[PDB]
């Protein structure tokens, strides 16, 4: 792995659309840098105030960023530092704020479920929103950006507002056959809205754009279910982690239930099934005096049984390229990663770490999942067995919290405090 | 059988806990129309004191 | 086993419902004193 330095101050960091660009928040200020030329800085943004949440634009000219307890959204254009904008309209909060793709413009949402006006940045043009549900959850983008559904409610029920996002006007409206929106998705091919109801129900609602129910993934009426959900990046599919320890795994061409994968406990009932673990070892040569005390990712079959609230939930359900396979893990299994295998629809490659699990991301182009637990370590799931990445003394105690993994999925950015790594990990592919 | 009725009724406690959840949400509906009532008339003008 | 499972899955959804319940009744105490910053 290539490394940069360690990155001071690094609260927090964001990557861009074209991986080009590395946004590392400081509690006063964003440091960008071009990893192409090298991991080194380009612009930095400061300011007097406190930085809570930023973003890029798709498009990777500007960044959003938006301040704490101070409602200030401000907008700074990178190829243009003199095109400096800021939402300051105030009386009625600016809790946070989302970029609207090509449509050059702030979601900027005020507190209580007042407004989610949209200022444009080219036109100000800002058409109220009747009562937004939430400021990030709920909003959702159709996948060619066409629409956007909102989850919003009004005379207390849960509705979704369909947004012509050229316009950015309501259109199609609708009410939503939910308890409560958690949140909202587009199929792939924007054939449907799927709604993600509240986890009480256990259901999903596919709701045609223009027509209302299209069908229902059945609710238990009385579990929680519905923990998670994606969208694998095939022509479409999509899988519903439960929160039972199982996943539904949708074709969305009918919208059935294909399957129900479950995690279960014993690796030896799957038919298909390769556990591995990590384990303590010693440094590959011809290491130094950089010392030992170190693991690996090995293969251990032996292992037969794996390790309410935050308990059985599905994790995720996160597709590898073109979806082979789904990393998923539970709730229930804080110390490992479930790995299914599709088309088998059996689980394969079961990962039990050292360090509880944080979270995993499946590499864009194949899959190595990259999985991290705050060891100082990246573990992967290499297809070709297995591998660890190990840090280095260069952050030697930087544990890796989150993760960030680019789309080019050649950098790789590690967040703890403030604290950021950057790099190139055995990227040669 | 105490159990059945564990199960009898906490569907219907999931009812009750829905009444007092929409009591809540109507009161904030309400609450919230007099922020919007208020800040329509009070900012739109005092909004020039701010800014 | 059975019964058990239902009644715990309803009293899984119960917690959650209550969790809606405190956001919003907190919501309702920010709100109030929201409008009571802006007329005062």
């Amino acid at each position: 792995m290539q490394f940069s330095n360690i990155i001071q101050g690094a609260c927090s960091a964001i990557f861009s659309q074209d991986s080009s660009l590395i946004a590392i928040s400081n509690g006063s200020k964003i440091l960008i840098k071009d990893i192409n030329q090298e991991l080194i800085n380009r612009n930095v943004y400061s300011f007097q105030d406190i930085i809570t949440h930023m973003e890029f634009s798709p498009d990777n000219q500007l960044i959003l960023v938006v301040q704490s307890n101070s409602n200030t959204v401000e907008v700074k254009n990178f190829n243009d530092e003199q095109w400096i904008c800021k939402i300051v309209d105030q009386a009625c909060g600016l809790l946070h704020a989302v970029w609207a793709p090509d449509s050059r413009s702030i979601i900027t949402f005020s507190d209580f479920q007042m407004k989610a006006t949209i200022y444009s940045l080219t036109d100000k043009q800002q058409y109220l929103i009747k009562n937004p549900k939430y400021t990030d959850k709920g909003l959702s983008f159709s996948s060619d950006g066409k629409f956007m559904a909102l989850a919003e409610r009004r005379d207390i029920k849960d509705y979704i507002g369909i947004y012509y996002t050229k316009d950015w006007k309501l259109v199609n409206h609708f009410q939503v056959d939910t308890m409560d929106l958690v949140d909202i998705q587009w199929s792939k091919d924007d054939g449907s809205i799927l709604v993600w109801d509240s986890s009480i129900n256990y259901k999903f609602l596919v709701y045609h754009p223009s027509n209302g129910l299209i069908q229902r993934i059945q609710p238990y009426e009385y579990a929680l279910g519905i923990k998670c959900v994606e969208l694998s990046n095939t022509p479409n599919f999509v899988a519903i982690g439960s929160y039972d320890e199982k996943i539904r795994l949708v074709n969305t061409l009918t919208w059935k239930i294909i399957t129900e994968l479950e995690h279960k406990a014993n690796i030896k009932e799957y038919s298909n099934a390769v556990v591995y673990r990590e384990q303590n070892s010693t440094l590959l040569n011809a290491q130094h005096l950089v010392d030992r005390t170190t693991t690996q990712f090995v293969i251990d079959e032996s292992i037969n049984k794996l390790p309410k609230s935050q308990q059985s939930g599905v994790t995720d359900v996160t597709f590898s390229f073109n979806a082979n396979y789904i990393a998923s893990k539970s709730a229930s299994f804080p110390n490992a990663v479930f790995i299914w295998e599709v088309s088998l629809l059996e689980l394969r490659y079961i990962i039990l770490l050292q360090n509880p699990v944080k979270g995993f991301l499946w590499s864009h182009n194949s899959n190595n999942l990259i999985i991290y637990a705050g060891s100082n370590k990246i573990y992967f799931w290499s297809l070709d067995g297995a591998s660890v990445c190990e840090l280095p003394q260069y952050g030697k105690q930087f544990s890796v919290n989150k993760v960030l993994w680019n789309k080019n999925s050649k950098c790789l950015v590690l967040i703890d405090r403030r604290d950021a790594i950057i790099g190139y990990p055995p990227i040669d592919l | 059988k105490q159990l059945q009725t564990e199960a009898q009724d906490l569907k219907f406690v999931l009812q009750k806990s829905e009444e007092r959840c929409l009591k809540l949400q109507d009161e904030n509906s309400a609450l919230k129309n007099k922020l919007d009532t208020i800040s329509a008339k009070v900012y739109l003008p005092s909004c020039e004191k701010g800014f």
